[PDB]
C-alpha cells in the first residue's frame, strides 16, 4: 500500500530491519487500512542502532570502566565494563563504546570497526 | 470579564484594529509583553498584573487555532509547569538530529492520522510445499 | 456553489455556537465533565449547555464505565 | 448510642420552649416574615459577588496549572546519543494494573537487548504512572500532554513507532519534568 | 453431616420466625362500604435514563397519589467486578482500584486499604506520612462535602453555591496534582505511607488557601442556613430515629444527625487524628436539616485540622524504611545491588503479606468505610471486600421514605452522600 | 462450511470461525452499503471477523456501520462514482466486491443510466483490473435491457456490461424487500396519502431484506454461485393493495389513495422530482414502474439453490408495525361485564389528597 | 409479596411431598404467565413455543433426587419469575433465553463426528 520512501524505508536513517522478528515497514503498512493515507505524516523515528554506532570510542587506560549513562541519577544503573579483550567493549545499557589503549594499534589495524575509533 | 478601566487602558496600548482582532479570537482585551515565538508561529505573552492563571497566554499563528499547535517546551511554560520560558531554557538547546524538524500537531480527522500496525513477524511459518519429482 | 457554502457556514456556525450535550455521567469521568461548567472553564461562555433529556440534546458524552446491565439504557437514550 | 459510663454532662436537652416563652419580640418576628429579611440578605451576597473578579480563564488561549508530576500521554525516550533507553526488562508490562502494555524482544543485530514490540493500549491505560515508576532507565514516561483526542479508537493503539516519535517530539519537556521531580523519586 | 443430610431433608434449620416472642400485652402500647374499597397504586421507574438526582440510579417507586408506598432501588449499573479483579493483582496493583470507588474521596479511599494492608504487614509508618495522610484526609473530606452539599443544594434549585464552591474544588485539586500527577485518581496513599514527598512549596500554598476558606464556608451559609425555602425543603424530611439508624447500618452523618455521638476518628484513631484537635457535629432531630448543619460544621473542623497538620508536620521519610515493602529511591536503585533487586521484585512479584485477615474501618467523608482483606501469605490478596457507607445508606431508602411525599425523595437522596461507584463497586 | 476456503484465484483462507474477534479472512468491498440493504451484508461479514471496505459519500450517513465489526474491521473510504481513483483504491485489496449502488429516481447529477450503467461499468472494470475473486452485482427484479422502463432497462445493460467485463459476475435480482427501514411496509404504514395511478394493482412477491442480506453472504461461501443469476422473491404473490390491507389491519388506520390518472400524474411526478431535493417516493419512471408487473425469470437460481426458504410478508407486518399501533387508554375496546364489576372494588379518586 | 410484587421468602421444603407441590406450583405460574410474557416483551414466537421452553427447563431437573438441591432450583425459579413478571428484564435478556436467536443458529454443536471434524471442532 506504499510507494513513497516513508512507506518502504524502515527508518529515515536505515532502510533495513535491525531484528529478525521485526516486520518490514513495506509489509506492515500494507493492506486496506493504509489506502487513503499520508505516509510522511506517519510516525517514523530514527533507528537507534544507526545512531549509537556514530559514537566514537571512549579510550581509557584503566581495565575497568564505570558507565551510568552520564545523567547521574537521570541515566541507568551503574555497571562496570571490562576492556581486557582486544575489541571495543560496549555498555549493555546505553551502548556506549569503550576500549583500552593497549589495543589501539590492533584496533587501528582492523579493516572496519563497529565504532568509528575517532 | 474585563471592567471599563482595564479595557479602556488596553485599547489605548493596542489600538482599535488590534482590539477588534483580539475580540475575534480570544474574546477579551489583553495586553502584555512578548515572551517569545514558537516554531509554528504562535506568540506568547506575559503580564503579572492579570488575574491568577491569566498571566500567560498565546496568540495562535493560525485562524483555525487548535491547542495542539503549541510547541512542546512552550506547552510547559503556558501551563505553568515551568517558569523559565524556552527562550532561556538550556534543555531546548541540546542538538538531537533525530528530533522532528517541523512541528507535529494532532493529525486526527485528517489523512495524516496515525495508523497502528503489528511491528513483529508472524509467530509461525508454514511449510513451503516442494513436490518431489517422480 | 458559493451560496450553498454560505448556508453550510451558517448552519454549521449554529451547530457549534449552541453545543448542547446530554451528559450520561456514569462515573468519575462525570466529575471532570462537571468541572467544565464551573467558573474556571465556564463552558456556558462558549455556548455549551448541559441538557437532562436526549430530546433536547445534540451530543452524547459517555463519561463513565458502561456495564452490561446499563447498556440497554444507553442504547435507548 | 452514648458511650458506656455515666451520661455525658448536659447530654439531655432541656425541655422544648413554648411559643409564649420565645425570647424574640413580635415586631421583629412579624417583620422578618413579611419582609423576608434573610432572603434579602442572601440576594445582597450575590451583588457582592457580581462586582468581584470572575475565576474564568479563556481556554485554549490560557491554560490551567500542571505540575512536573502530571501524568498524560506516554512516550519512549532516548539517551543523548540517540540510543533507545528501553532494554526490554518487562518491568512496566508486569506492574501495569490494567495490562495495557505488550512487549516482545530479542537480541538486536548488534546483540543489544531491545524491544521489537512496545504497544500501549491507551483505551486500557488508567494513567497511574506505575510503568514510569518501575522503569530503571527512565525509558517510559508520561508526557504533560493531554490534548490528543482522536477520531477513531484505532488511533489510540500506540505501537513502538508512535511512542518513540512522541519521545522525540516531547523530550525537552520530558527532561525538564524529570529534572524537577527526580530528587523526590 | 451436611450437605448429604439435606439430600433427604432432615432437621430444617431455625429461622428468625421461630424466635418471634409475643409482646407483653400489659405494657404493649402498640355491604358496599367504601372503607373496604382497594386503592390501585401506580409504579413509576425513575432513572437512569430519565434524569435523577445523580448517578446510575434506577429507582422504582410504588406511589399512592403523591405518597411513597414502596421504594425499590435497583443498583449494579456501575458494578464493575472490582472485588474479583483485586484477586488477580498485587497489593500495589490493587491500590488504584480504590481511587475509583468513592470517586470524589480518592485519598481516604486509598487510605483505608493502606491501613488494612499495613496492619497485616505489621509495620508502623513514619510520622511524616501519618501527618500527610491526615492532612490530605481532611482536604479530601472538604472536596467531598463541597461536591455533596452543593450538588444536593443544586438538586433542590439552589444554582449559585455549587458554582462558588467548585472553584474551591479547583484550588484543592491543584494540591492533589502537585503531590501526584492527577486531578482525581492520585494513587498517592499506599501501604507504607505515601508515594513521594510533597514539593517544597506546598505547605505555604495550602496555608494561603486556608486563610480564605472560612469566608467561602460563610458565604455558602449565607444562602442556605437561614433561608426559609431551604429550611422548608429540609426540616422534618428524611427523619430516622437514633435506634433505627444503628439497626439500618447507618454511619457518619446519617448516624450523627440522629443524635448519636460517634466518629471513627475519635473511637478508633488512625494516622495522626489522635494528635489533632477537632469537634464532632451531632444533630438532634435526625432530619435533612440537621445533617446539612453537621456537614457545614464539618467544613470548619476539617479546616481546623488542616491548620494543625501544617504546623505539626514533622521531618523525615514519607515511606516506611524497608525496601522489602516500599520501593527504594530511584538514586538508590541505580546505585547499589540490594536496592536494585528490591526494586525489581516489588514491581514484578510484589511484597508478600503475612497470612490472616482483618476488618479495618475509617471515618470516610460519607461515613464508615471499611475493607475486609484475607491474605494467603502470597503477593496477591485472597479476598478483598469493600464496605461502602453508601451501600448501607441506600438500603435504608425504603425505611426512611415509606409513607412520605414523592416531593421529598430528592431531599433524602441528596442527604445520603451517594456515589454509585461506592454502592456497586 | 470449514476452516479452509480457497478463493477463485486460489488463495487459501485458514479461518477461525467465531464472533467479533475471530478471523473470517475475507476482505470485502460493499458499494452502496449506506442504504437499506447494505447494513445486512456489512453486518454479516464484519461480525464474522471479516474486513469490510465501505466507500461512502456522506460521513454522518455511514456512522452506524462501524458498530458491526471489531477494531480495524470496518474501513471507510471517501468515494465518488465518477472518481475512478476512489473506486479502485477501495477494491484492489478485496477478494469479493458487492455492487449495491442503485437509485429509483433520476437526479440533477445522475441519470438512471449514469448511476446504474456507467456506475457498474467503472466498478466492474476496477474488479477485473485487480483480479477480484467474486464480483456480486445486485440488480432489480424485472431487470431487462429491452424494457421501456428506464429503471428496468438501465438495470439490464449494467448486467450485460458486468458479465462482459467480468464473466464470473453473480447477478442477484431481488423483488421489492420489506423489513426494518424498508420502503414497502413503512411507506404504506406512514404516509397519509399516496399518489398511485394504478389503484395499487401492481403485483410482486415481496421478500425480507434480512433474507436477501443472508443470501448475499451465502454466495461468498460457495464458489458455485459465480457466473450465476439469482431471482430472489418471497413465497406468495401480493399486490400493493393486498399488502396495504395487511398494513391497515395492523395499525387500525384507513389507507387513502388519490389515484390521479396516468397522463396527468406522470408529468406532475416529473416536476416534483426536479424541484424537491429528496426522495419523494414519486417520479416519472416510478409512475411508469407501477403499471409493470414483476415477472419472474424461470431460468434463474432461487433461494432453493442457496438452501433458504423465504417467509411471507404477512408474517412480518405485526412485528415491524407494532410500534405504530396506538396504545392510548382512550382506544381500548369497551369493558366486559367482568371488568365493570371489578371496578366497584376500588376507589377511583383520592379524596384525602 | 411484602417487599416487592412477586417476592417469595426463602424457606426450605419440609419433605418431598412439600417440594413437589412447590415445583408444580412453580410450573403452573410459569406456563400461565406465558401469554403475558409474549406481549410484555413483544416476543416473536407463539405462546406454544414459549410454553415448550418452560417444560424443557423443568425437565432438565426432573431427575433430581436431593431435597436441598430442589430448594436451590425453586429459589432460582422464583427469582427468575419475579424479574420477568416485574418488567426488570429487558427484551434482550428474555430473547437471549430462546436459543434460536443467535446468528450461528441453535444447533451450536456438531451433529456427529465428521461434521465437526470437517469444519474444525464445530
Ligand atoms: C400584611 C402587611 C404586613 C402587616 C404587618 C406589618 C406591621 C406589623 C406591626 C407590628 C406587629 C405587632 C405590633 C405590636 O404591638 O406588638 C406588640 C404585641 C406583643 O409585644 P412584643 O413585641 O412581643 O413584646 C416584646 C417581647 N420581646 O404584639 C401583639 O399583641 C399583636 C398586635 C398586632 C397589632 C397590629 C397593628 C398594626 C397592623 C398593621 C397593618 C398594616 C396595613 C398596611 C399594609
Ligand atoms: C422587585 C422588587 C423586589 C421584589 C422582591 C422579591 C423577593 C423574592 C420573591 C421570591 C418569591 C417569594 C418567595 C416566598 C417563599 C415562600 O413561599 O415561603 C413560604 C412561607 C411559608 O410560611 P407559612 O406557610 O405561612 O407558615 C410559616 C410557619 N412555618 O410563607 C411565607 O414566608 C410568606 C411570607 C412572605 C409574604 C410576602 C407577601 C407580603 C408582602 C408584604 C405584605
Ligand atoms: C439563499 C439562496 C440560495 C439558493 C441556492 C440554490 C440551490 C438549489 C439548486 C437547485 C438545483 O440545482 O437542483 C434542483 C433540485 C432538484 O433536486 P435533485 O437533487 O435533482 O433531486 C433529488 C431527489 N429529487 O431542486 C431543488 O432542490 C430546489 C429546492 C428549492 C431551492
Ligand atoms: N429496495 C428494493 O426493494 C429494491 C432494490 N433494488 C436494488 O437493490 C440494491 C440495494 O437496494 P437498497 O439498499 O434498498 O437501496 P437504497 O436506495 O436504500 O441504497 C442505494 C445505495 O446506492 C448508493 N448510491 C445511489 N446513487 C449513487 C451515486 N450516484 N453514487 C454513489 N452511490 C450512490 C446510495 O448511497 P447514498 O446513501 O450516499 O445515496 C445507497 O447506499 C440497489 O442496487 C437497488 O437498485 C432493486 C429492486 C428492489
Ligand atoms: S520501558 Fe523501561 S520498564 Fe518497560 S521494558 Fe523498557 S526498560 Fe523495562
Ligand atoms: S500509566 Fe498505569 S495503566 Fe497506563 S501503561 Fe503505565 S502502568 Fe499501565
Ligand atoms: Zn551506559
Amino acid at each position: 500500500t506504499g510507494r513513497p520512501a516513508s512507506a518502504v524505508m524502515q527508518a529515515p536513517n536505515r532502510a533495513e530491519v535491525w531484528s529478525r522478528s521485526q516486520r518490514p515497514r513495506s509489509e506492515a503498512m500494507a493492506g486496506p487500512r493504509f489506502e487513503q493515507t499520508d505516509f510522511d505524516a506517519q510516525p517514523r523515528p530514527w533507528a537507534a542502532i544507526e545512531l549509537i554506532h556514530k559514537q566514537p570510542v571512549r579510550w581509557t587506560h584503566d581495565r575497568i570502566v564505570a558507565c551510568d549513562g552520564g545523567g547521574g541519577p537521570h541515566g541507568h544503573p551503574k555497571i562496570y565494563i571490562n576492556t581486557d579483550k582486544p575489541e571495543i567493549a560496549t555498555c549493555n545499557y546505553c551502548g556506549l563504546p569503550f576500549a583500552n589503549e593497549h589495543h589501539r594499534k590492533y584496533l587501528e589495524s582492523l579493516p572496519q570497526t563497529s565504532y568509528p575509533l575517532n | 470579564m474585563s471592567y471599563p478601566t482595564r479595557t479602556l487602558a488596553n485599547l489605548r496600548k493596542i489600538g482599535l484594529k488590534e482590539y477588534f482582532r483580539q475580540l475575534l479570537y480570544i474574546g477579551d482585551t489583553k495586553y502584555g509583553e512578548l515572551v517569545g515565538v514558537d516554531k509554528f508561529g504562535n506568540k506568547f505573552y506575559e503580564n503579572k498584573e492579570e488575574l491568577p492563571l491569566r498571566t500567560r497566554w498565546v496568540d495562535y499563528a493560525k485562524h483555525d487555532y487548535d491547542a495542539a499547535h503549541i510547541e512542546p517546551m512552550w506547552h510547559a511554560w503556558i501551563s505553568y509547569q515551568v517558569d523559565t520560558p524556552p527562550t532561556r531554557e538550556p534543555l531546548t538547546q541540546i542538538e538531537r538530529p533525530w528530533a522532528p524538524k517541523e512541528h507535529v500537531p494532532n493529525r486526527s480527522f485528517t489523512r495524516g492520522a496515525y495508523k497502528p500496525y503489528n511491528t513483529t513477524q508472524p509467530k509461525i511459518q508454514s511449510w513451503e510445499p516442494k513436490a518431489a519429482p517422480r | 456553489q458559493y451560496a450553498l457554502t454560505t448556508l453550510d457556514i451558517i448552519t454549521n456556525w449554529a451547530r457549534q455556537g449552541s453545543f448542547w450535550p446530554m451528559t450520561f455521567g456514569l462515573a468519575c469521568c462525570a466529575v471532570e465533565m462537571m468541572h467544565l461548567s464551573t467558573p474556571r472553564y465556564d463552558q456556558d461562555r462558549l455556548g455549551i449547555i448541559f441538557r437532562a433529556s436526549p430530546r433536547q440534546s445534540d451530543v452524547m458524552i459517555v463519561a463513565g464505565t458502561l456495564t452490561n446491565k446499563m447498556a440497554p439504557a444507553l442504547r435507548q437514550v | 448510642a452514648t458511650p458506656a459510663g455515666p451520661p455525658p454532662k448536659n447530654f439531655r436537652l432541656p425541655p422544648p420552649k413554648n411559643w409564649d416563652e420565645e425570647s424574640e419580640s413580635t415586631i421583629d418576628k412579624v417583620g422578618k416574615y413579611f419582609l423576608m429579611t434573610e432572603m434579602l440578605r442572601g440576594m445582597y451576597v450575590l451583588l457582592e459577588q457580581f462586582f468581584r473578579p470572575p475565576y474564568t480563564i479563556y481556554y485554549p488561549f490560557e491554560k490551567g496549572p500542571i505540575s512536573p508530576r502530571f501524568r498524560g500521554e506516554h512516550a519512549l525516550r532516548r539517551y543523548p546519543s540517540g540510543e533507545e533507553r528501553c532494554i526490554a526488562c518487562k518491568l512496566c508490562e508486569a506492574v501495569c494494573p490494567a495490562q495495557a502494555i505488550t512487549i516482545e524482544a530479542e537480541e538486536r543485530a548488534d546483540g543489544s537487548r531491545r524491544t521489537t514490540r512496545y504497544d500501549i493500549d491507551m483505551t486500557k491505560c488508567i494513567y497511574c504512572g506505575f510503568c514510569q515508576e518501575s522503569c530503571p532507565v527512565d525509558a517510559i514516561v508520561e508526557s504533560p500532554n493531554a490534548e490528543y483526542a482522536t477520531e477513531t479508537r484505532e488511533e489510540l493503539l500506540y505501537n513502538k513507532e508512535k511512542l518513540l516519535a512522541n519521545g522525540d517530539k516531547w523530550e525537552p519537556e520530558l527532561a525538564a519534568a524529570i529534572r524537577a521531580d527526580a530528587p523526590y523519586r | 453431616a451436611e450437605p448429604q443430610d439435606g439430600f433427604q431433608g432432615t432437621r430444617l434449620i431455625p429461622t428468625g420466625a421461630d424466635f418471634q416472642s409475643p409482646p407483653d400485652p400489659f405494657i404493649d402500647e402498640g355491604e358496599d362500604s367504601v372503607e373496604g374499597r382497594k386503592v390501585r397504586h401506580y409504579t413509576v421507574n425513575f432513572g437512569p435514563q430519565h434524569p435523577a438526582a445523580h448517578g446510575v440510579l434506577r429507582l422504582i417507586l410504588e406511589l399512592n397519589g403523591e405518597e411513597i408506598v414502596r421504594a425499590d432501588p435497583h443498583v449494579g449499573l456501575l458494578h464493575r467486578g472490582t472485588e474479583k479483579l483485586c484477586e488477580y493483582k498485587t497489593y500495589m496493583q490493587a491500590l488504584p482500584y480504590f481511587d475509583r470507588l468513592d470517586y470524589v474521596s480518592m485519598m481516604t479511599n486509598e487510605q483505608v486499604f493502606s491501613l488494612a494492608v499495613e496492619k497485616l504487614l505489621n509495620i508502623e509508618i513514619p510520622p511524616r506520612a501519618k501527618f500527610i495522610r491526615t492532612m490530605f484526609g481532611e482536604i479530601t473530606r472538604i472536596l467531598n462535602h463541597l461536591m455533596s452539599v452543593l450538588s444536593h443544594a443544586m438538586d433542590v434549585g439552589a444554582l449559585t453555591p455549587f458554582l462558588w464552591g467548585f472553584e474551591e474544588r479547583e484550588k484543592l485539586m491543584e494540591f492533589y496534582e502537585r503531590v501526584s500527577g492527577a486531578r482525581l485518581h492520585a494513587a498517592y496513599v499506599r501501604p507504607g505511607g505515601v508515594h513521594q514527598d510533597i514539593p517544597v512549596g506546598l505547605l505555604d500554598d495550602i496555608y494561603q488557601w486556608a486563610t480564605q476558606f472560612g469566608d467561602r464556608i460563610d458565604e455558602t451559609e449565607e444562602m442556605l442556613t437561614d433561608n426559609r425555602i431551604w429550611i422548608n425543603r429540609l426540616k422534618g424530611v428524611g427523619v430516622v430515629s437514633a435506634a433505627d439508624a444503628l439497626n439500618l447500618s447507618f454511619t457518619g452523618v446519617m448516624l450523627r444527625g440522629s443524635g448519636v455521638p460517634w466518629d471513627v476518628r475519635k473511637s478508633s484513631p488512625y494516622d495522626a487524628y489522635d494528635q489533632v484537635e477537632f469537634d464532632v457535629p451531632v444533630g438532634i432531630n435526625g432530619d435533612c436539616y440537621d445533617r446539612y448543619l453537621c456537614r457545614m460544621e464539618e467544613f470548619r473542623q476539617s479546616l481546623r485540622i488542616i491548620h494543625q497538620c501544617l504546623n505539626k508536620m514533622p521531618a523525615g521519610p514519607v515511606r516506611y524504611e524497608d525496601y522489602k515493602i516500599t520501593p527504594p529511591p530511584r538514586a538508590a536503585m541505580k546505585e547499589n545491588m540490594e536496592a536494585l533487586i528490591h526494586h525489581f521484585l516489588l514491581f514484578t512479584k510484589g511484597y508478600a503479606v503475612p497470612p490472616g485477615d482483618t476488618y479495618t474501618a475509617i471515618e470516610a467523608p460519607k461515613g464508615e468505610m471499611g475493607v475486609y482483606v484475607v491474605s494467603d501469605g502470597s503477593e496477591r490478596p485472597y479476598r478483598v471486600h469493600i464496605r461502602a457507607p453508601g451501600f448501607a445508606h441506600l438500603s435504608g431508602f425504603d425505611h426512611i421514605t415509606r409513607g412520605h411525599l414523592l416531593a421529598d425523595a430528592v431531599a433524602v437522596i441528596g442527604t445520603m452522600d451517594l456515589v454509585f461507584g461506592e454502592v456497586d463497586r | 462450511i470449514s476452516d479452509i476456503h480457497i478463493t477463485r484465484t486460489g488463495k487459501p483462507l485458514i479461518r477461525i470461525q467465531g464472533g467479533r474477534s475471530s478471523l473470517g479472512e475475507h476482505t470485502a468491498t460493499v458499494f452502496g452499503a449506506t442504504g437499506q440493504l447494505g447494513r445486512y451484508i456489512v453486518n454479516r461479514l464484519a461480525r464474522q471477523g471479516c474486513t469490510v471496505i465501505v466507500p461512502y459519500r456522506e460521513e454522518m450517513a455511514k456512522r452506524h456501520l462501524k458498530v458491526s465489526g471489531d477494531l480495524g474491521r470496518v474501513i471507510f473510504m471517501e468515494f465518488d462514482l465518477r472518481n475512478t481513483q476512489s473506486i479502485e483504491e477501495s477494491v484492489r485489496h478485496s477478494d469479493v466486491v458487492y455492487n449495491l449502488i442503485g437509485r429509483d429516481y433520476p437526479t440533477k447529477n445522475f441519470s438512471l443510466a449514469d448511476v446504474h450503467i456507467e456506475g457498474t461499468e467503472r466498478i466492474v472494470e476496477a474488479v477485473a483490473k485487480y483480479d477480484v475473486d467474486r464480483f456480486i452485482q445486485v440488480s432489480t427484479y424485472n431487470a431487462n435491457p429491452d424494457s421501456t422502463c428506464e429503471f428496468f432497462r438501465t438495470k439490464g445493460i449494467a448486467e450485460k456490461v458486468a458479465r462482459h467485463v467480468f464473466p464470473e459476475t453473480t447477478i442477484v435480482r431481488p423483488a421489492p424487500m420489506f423489513g426494518f427501514e424498508d420502503r414497502l411496509l413503512l411507506k404504506l404504514a406512514s404516509v397519509t396519502n399516496l399518489f398511485t395511478s394504478n389503484h395499487m394493482r401492481e403485483k410482486f412477491w415481496p421478500v425480507h431484506v434480512n433474507e436477501v442480506g443472508e443470501a448475499l453472504e451465502r454466495m461468498l461461501y460457495d464458489d458455485s454461485t459465480a457466473g450465476q443469476t439469482f431471482e430472489l422473491y418471497g413465497p406468495r404473490q401480493y399486490s400493493m393493495a393486498q399488502i396495504a390491507e395487511l398494513v391497515d389491519r395492523e395499525i387500525y388506520k384507513k389507507r387513502r389513495h388519490i389515484n390521479l390518472p396516468k397522463p396527468i400524474l406522470q408529468p406532475l411526478a416529473e416536476l416534483i422530482n426536479r424541484v424537491l431535493w429528496w426522495d419523494t417516493g414519486l417520479s416519472r419512471d416510478q409512475v411508469e414502474r407501477e403499471f409493470h408487473d414483476q415477472v419472474i425469470d424461470p431460468t434463474a437460481k432461487t433461494f432453493k439453490d442457496l438452501g433458504m426458504e423465504p417467509t411471507d410478508i404477512s408474517k412480518w407486518t405485526y412485528h415491524y408495525l407494532l410500534p405504530y399501533r396506538p396504545s392510548t387508554y382512550y382506544d381500548l375496546p369497551p369493558s366486559t361485564e367482568k371488568e365493570m364489576r371489578e371496578e366497584r372494588k376500588y376507589l377511583h379518586v383520592l379524596d384525602d389528597q | 409479596v411484602q417487599p416487592t410484587k412477586f417476592a417469595v421468602t426463602v424457606r426450605q421444603s419440609r419433605n418431598w411431598a412439600d417440594a413437589k407441590q412447590r415445583v408444580i406450583a412453580a410450573y403452573r405460574a410459569w406456563i400461565r404467565a406465558a401469554p403475558e410474557i409474549q406481549t410484555m416483551y413483544s416476543i416473536p414466537f407463539p405462546v406454544s413455543h414459549i410454553r415448550t421452553r418452560i417444560r424443557q427447563e423443568f425437565e432438565r431437573h426432573r431427575y433430581v433426587n436431593k431435597l436441598n438441591v430442589v430448594d436451590v432450583l425453586l429459589q432460582q425459579s422464583n427469582a427468575d419469575f419475579q424479574e420477568t413478571m416485574n418488567f426488570w428484564r429487558q427484551q434482550s435478556h428474555v430473547m437471549a433465553f430462546f436459543k434460536e436467536e443467535h446468528f450461528r443458529g441453535e444447533k451450536r454443536l456438531p451433529s456427529n463426528f465428521i461434521t465437526g471434524f470437517l469444519e474444525g471442532r464445530n
